[PDB]
């Protein structure tokens, strides 16, 4: 049979070259449309705008995840938490 | 607003008050003598297109999650309907 963890490696080094779009395009836009509606109205978009957003969605998370995985391994460990995220979020200075 | 008075007055010659609500503005005419007393008109800038338009307004401003558009057709049916 197999074990446990070489295979997480093995995907890490499979997504590691490759620079593909993760998440994908429907959903997202949905979300940004129904997060704009509060504000105002019967606002229209653009696919440029989308992008962008998805791009900069994407860059904060990668930003946060491997400082939260330094956090991580700080504590002798290797599953995060939430204490990992809230220690992030107070050492990047977002509080 | 005279051509209807002189309809429902055709010797010409009456005295009476004319009120028209048209569909842009408002006026009223007094008559002497079935002329037309044009120094003592008035107008108020006020028609049935205003009122549609404000019955428009008033709607977007009450419900502003409506998911449907409106159109003005609508909007004029509802103010011929119930509007007293």
């Amino acid at each position: 049979r197999y074990k446990p963890g070489t295979v997480a490696l093995r995907e890490i080094r499979r997504f590691q070259k490759s620079t593909e779009l993760l998440i994908r395009k429907l959903p997202f836009q949905r979300l940004v449309r129904e997060i704009a509606q509060d504000f105002k109205t019967d606002l229209r978009f653009q696919s440029s705008a989308i992008g962008a957003l998805q791009e900069s969605v994407e860059a904060y998370l990668v930003s946060l995840f491997e400082d939260t995985n330094l956090a991580a391994i700080h504590a002798k460990r290797v599953t995060i938490q939430k204490k990992d995220i809230k220690l992030a979020r107070r050492l990047r200075g977002e509080r | 607003s005279l051509f209807s008075f002189y309809n429902y007055n055709p010797s010409g010659n009456k005295t009476g008050l004319v009120i028209s609500c048209g569909h842009e503005d408002t006026n009223v005419i007094p008559v002497v003598d079935g002329a037309g007393i044009l120094t003592d008109a008035k107008r108020i800038n006020w028609g049935g297109h205003q009122a549609v338009d404000y019955l428009n307004d008033l709607m977007a401003l009450k419900y502003p999650y409506f998911p449907t558009k409106m159109s003005y057709l609508q909007y004029e049916t509802m103010y011929k309907d119930y509007c007293y």
